[PDB]
């Protein structure tokens, strides 16, 4: 458990589906 | 405090109408009548007493003595008068005590410590004091070195240096360590710039040392003995003869030797 | 006795490095 | 309770405050002698002053600031100059601590310069400060009426 | 003072018999190098 | 009914005491009556509950009373108790018998029994009082008796363990009775208090006691804490009189920890790292000691987040104690991540609980901390960046307030990194590679300094206890 579990994540979650939406428009 | 059958009292009257030469011939005289005075150092012959002459004289004429050497810039000075007021104060815990001069020579004290850059006694009384929160917040005076020694280590020059010169209250009582307060910081800044820069400007650093001319900052430069180029001040980084102290650890040349007899004494020892 | 009190230690000290080194020689 | 108002009297000339400041010193000792270490050069010297005539108190308190601090070697050279100012009778901690160090200090100058002469004790080869403290339990163990310690610790 | 001076002259002994004991650890190594070597 | 009960519990006193009497008479044998003195504290304070006070009655009326007349009923008289007729004369266990204290030498006073009685009759008193928790004039009636009786004993080899444990209760019962009720009694007591510690300190230091000194040196540290010198600290400690030899494990523990706090406000956190370290692997497991784990493990937190480093994040949830260090893991988060506003609510909420252990102090000067620990973990992720690129990242206020924060981190030789302001990047100037440096070197030496250290004393260890087993007579 060594920094992983203790602060667990916290991210990653409505941000990475936020990264299609700058990759299905720019291009 | 009125002098009216003494003269022992008259060193508060000469106190406001200046001529703190004079004020300090009178004092080898008013610590003779001290002496014969039983009632300077406390003891279990004193129950309750709310007039003068007891706790009041003892304290008045010290706090008169520890602000004269802040006019006069005598720091001796008033490492002995606040020592000797210290321990008058409090034996354990008093709660009777209230002033004006009482937080003044305890803020005084703190900014002494950090003048000399005194790590022993300045970061200990902070926990030892009977107010932990409202005294070392609210109050302004108890606050002044906590934010400045905090602000210090910090790094950040910019809302640290308004305190030292634009602040309300190191006009009067506090302009007297300003000097070395300032001239604390401007010789760690000399030593950062040393390791973190090999040459600057000097018009980016005149902002940093807060001098409003450019031969201010090179008046430095020649005692401190800088390299000056064009436009700009070298620093090589120049170390002193060996390290610290303690022999044999981290401070001669050819260390590899003594690790050597590390491994050849101690190997010995494994059959002893 | 004052000499004797600083001495006083060494009724201890002595008295076991030979017990305990006396198995240890008897051992060899 | 700290020793700096005490020992900061002693920076000023006068004849009062010096002598109030070191019969201070003497009333507390096991409180303050913590903070004496750092003022100890400061002490010791004022007592080569002639002028300042308290140093057989003086050296008195400068013997208690090794003897405090564990060390008895130079707790009982300091302690030779208070003269009349030294107990004898007093029975108390420094006293039955620095008279039997004397007794040793007395040994280790006596067997090593016995060879040359036997009689430095009459001479000033040996300090008579420690002569003066030796002869002073001698007549201590004679009204005791013991024939043991009396001339056990003259051999 | 009899008695006093009795336990000073056993601290001596206690040491005769360490620093013998000491010495002897050492030298029965060599012995030993006698003893499997030839046998 | 009562007349049964006092000789069946001053029997099992007796028994334990005769044990104890006939070691001390034979040569010099120290660490037989400390053994049993270890259990006594447990026994004892489970028969004091059981039969009431009138086991300790008959025990003053069985051997002689040098002091303690008057003792016993000054301590019976704030309960308010009732005549049982429990006056001394009736119970007599002596009956002239060699062990049992002959009372016709005694009373002669041809033969001295107050060393190993007096002595022991302290020790009894003491126990009594913390198990009822009295206070006021009978913390102070006692104290004042027992001084005057320690300075007229010499002190002999056996008599110093006698009184050693009795300095933790005249401290305790001092430390309660001023956090109970603050007055201006209360302070002058103390000053008498602080005299008598250094006077049998010096009185000690000549048998050198290993478990006396032990004893001492944590009540006077715990003293300075209270009294706010640390000139009285320093110097105490600079003389290094405390044996590690024959002290007990749970006396060893207390005197790395108050190393520790002395140290962390000389801003020198290397040495004061390793005594909260060692002082948790040298205190027990068992639960009297969780008292002691709770705080250590309190003040090992609050260490690493003022050394610039993060400690480890799995010690919080290992342990079962994690309900209390739940604050802990707050600050460590705030300074990790750099948040600016959220290290100024987290202290909020929990400022009232950090008043008691008084670490709010150390909580207080983390708000710098906060950008010492971001501009580390900033500089590894990037070795060269622009300087309104950190701005962006922890909401500083100016470009200028974060390049001069930078050259303070390097002071202590953390970052290690230059700053280039004609560029206008930061360039780190640690390449790594220092497996060809002699860095490494000097650690690898203390190693072996380590190594051959627990070897000497695994020889004095272990071969201590078979010198017994060679004298005694084997089948």
């Amino acid at each position: 458990e060594n920094w992983d579990d203790v602060e667990v994540d916290d991210d990653f979650t409505n941000e990475l589906k936020a990264e299609l939406d700058r990759y299905k428009r720019e291009n | 405090m009125p002098s009216l059958a003494e003269l022992t009292k008259s060193l508060s009257i000469a106190f406001e109408n200046g001529d703190y030469a004079a004020c300090e011939k009178l004092l080898p005289p008013i610590k003779i009548e001290l002496i014969k005075n039983n009632l300077l150092i406390p003891d279990l012959s004193i129950q309750n007493d709310i007039y003068l002459n007891d706790l009041m004289i003892t304290k008045r004429i010290l706090e008169v003595g520890a602000l004269a050497s802040i006019q006069t810039f005598n720091f001796d000075s008033f490492e002995n008068y606040f020592n000797q007021l210290k321990p008058y104060y409090f034996s354990n815990n008093h709660k009777l005590s209230e002033s004006d001069k009482k937080s003044k020579l305890i803020s005084l004290y703190l900014l002494n410590l950090l003048s000399q850059n005194n790590t022993t006694k300045f970061h200990s009384e902070l926990q030892y004091l009977d107010k932990h929160i409202k005294n070392l917040e609210d109050d302004s005076l108890l606050s002044y070195p906590i934010k400045l020694d905090r602000w210090l280590m910090e790094g950040s020059y910019q809302k640290a240096w308004d305190l030292l010169q634009s602040g309300s209250q190191n006009i009067s009582e506090f302009d007297s360590f300003t000097d070395i307060l300032k001239s604390a910081i401007r010789d760690e800044i000399a030593k950062n710039t040393e390791l973190s820069y090999d040459f600057l400007p000097l018009s980016n650093i005149k902002a940093l040392l807060f001098f409003n001319n450019e031969k201010e900052t090179e008046k430095f430069a020649l005692e401190r003995n800088w390299p000056i180029v064009n436009s700009k001040v070298y620093f090589n980084n120049q170390s002193k003869e060996k390290a610290d102290y303690e022999d044999e650890m981290m401070h001669e040349e050819d260390q590899k030797t003594n690790i050597i007899e590390k491994a050849m004494d101690y190997a010995i020892s494994i059959e002893n | 006795e004052q000499k004797i009190q600083e001495t006083e230690l060494k009724i201890r000290s002595k008295t076991e490095n030979v017990r305990r080194l006396e198995a240890q020689r008897n051992a060899l | 309770t700290t020793a700096a108002p005490l020992l900061a009297l002693l920076r000023e000339n006068q004849d009062s405050v010096k002598t109030y400041a070191l019969e201070s010193i003497n009333n507390v000792v096991d409180q303050l002698w913590s903070e004496i270490s750092n003022e100890l050069p400061d002490i010791e010297a004022l007592y080569d002053d002639d002028t300042f005539s308290d140093r057989e108190m003086a050296a008195l308190i400068a013997s208690k600031v090794y003897y405090n601090l564990g060390e008895y070697e130079s707790a009982v050279k300091y302690a030779l100059a208070a003269k009349d100012r030294f107990d004898i009778d007093e029975k108390s901690q420094f006293v039955e601590t620095i008279v039997s160090k004397s007794i040793e200090m007395y040994v280790q100058e006596a067997s090593k310069q016995y060879t040359k002469d036997e009689q430095f004790y009459t001479k000033d080869i040996i300090d008579p400060k420690l002569t003066s403290i030796f002869e002073r339990m001698i007549e201590k163990c004679l009204k005791a009426s013991e024939l043991k310690l009396a001339l056990g610790i003259a051999l | 003072y009899f008695k006093l001076k009795k336990l000073e002259k056993e601290y001596e002994l206690l040491t005769l018999q360490e620093d013998y004991i000491k010495d002897e650890q050492r030298h029965l190594k060599r012995e030993l190098k006698r003893a499997q070597e030839e046998v | 009914l009562h007349h049964s009960e006092k000789k069946y519990a001053e029997e099992d006193q007796v028994q334990e005491l005769l044990k104890v009497l006939n070691e001390i008479s034979k040569t010099t044998l120290t660490l037989d009556p400390r053994y049993i003195w270890r259990s006594l504290k447990d026994l004892s304070s489970l028969r004091n509950q059981e039969l009431l006070n009138a086991e300790t009655l008959c025990f003053t009326v069985n051997v002689l009373y040098p002091d303690s007349s008057s003792f016993k009923k000054n301590l019976l008289k704030f309960i308010t108790s009732n005549h049982k007729s429990s006056v001394p004369g009736s119970a007599e266990l002596r009956n002239s018998y060699p062990a049992s204290f002959y009372s016709v030498n005694t009373e002669k006073k041809t033969i001295e029994v107050t060393a190993e009685i007096n002595c022991f009759m302290h020790l009894l008193v003491q126990l009594f009082l913390w198990d009822s928790k009295e206070l006021e004039q009978l913390v102070e009636f006692n104290r004042k008796v027992v001084i005057p009786n320690l300075l007229c004993y010499y002190n002999l080899r056996s008599l110093n363990l006698i009184n050693a444990k009795l300095w933790f209760y005249i401290y305790l019962s001092h430390e309660t009775l001023a956090r109970s009720s603050e007055e201006i009694n209360s302070d002058n007591q103390n000053i008498i208090l602080r005299s008598t510690m250094m006077k049998f300190l010096k009185i000690a230091s000549l048998k050198h006691d290993n478990e006396t000194k032990a004893m001492l040196i944590n009540l006077i540290l715990r003293d300075f804490l209270n009294n706010g010198e640390v000139d009285s600290a320093s110097d105490f400690i600079s003389k290094l009189e405390y044996p590690h030899t024959d002290v007990s494990s749970s006396l060893e523990a207390r005197y790395f920890f108050y190393l520790s706090k002395i140290n962390a406000i000389q801003l020198d956190y290397s040495t004061a790292n390793e005594y909260i370290i060692a002082a948790i692997r040298k205190a027990p497991h068992n639960s009297k000691s969780l008292g002691f784990l709770q705080q250590s493990n309190k003040l090992h937190c609050c260490i690493q987040l003022l050394m610039g480093d993060i400690p480890e994040l799995s010690f919080f949830h290992q342990s079962n104690m994690q309900k209390s260090l739940l604050p802990y893991y707050h600050l460590t988060k705030a300074v990790k991540l750099g948040d600016l506003k959220k290290f100024t609510s987290t202290i909020t909420k929990y400022k009232q609980l950090l008043l008691k252990d008084d670490t709010y102090q150390l909580c207080v000067r983390l708000r710098s901390n906060v950008i010492k620990t971001g501009i580390r973990i900033i500089s590894l992720t990037y070795k060269k960046i622009s300087l309104r690129d950190i701005c962006l990242k922890l909401n500083l206020d100016s470009e200028q307030t974060v390049e001069y924060m930078v050259s303070r981190a390097i002071r202590d030789g953390v970052i290690e990194a230059k700053i280039n302001h004609e560029d206008g990047f930061i360039e780190t100037t640690e390449l790594l590679n220092i497996y060809d440096s002699e860095d490494p070197q000097q650690v690898f030496d203390e190693r072996i300094k380590f190594a051959n250290q627990l070897h000497d004393e695994y020889l004095v260890s272990m071969r201590y206890p078979e010198d017994k087993k060679t004298q005694q007579n084997e089948k």
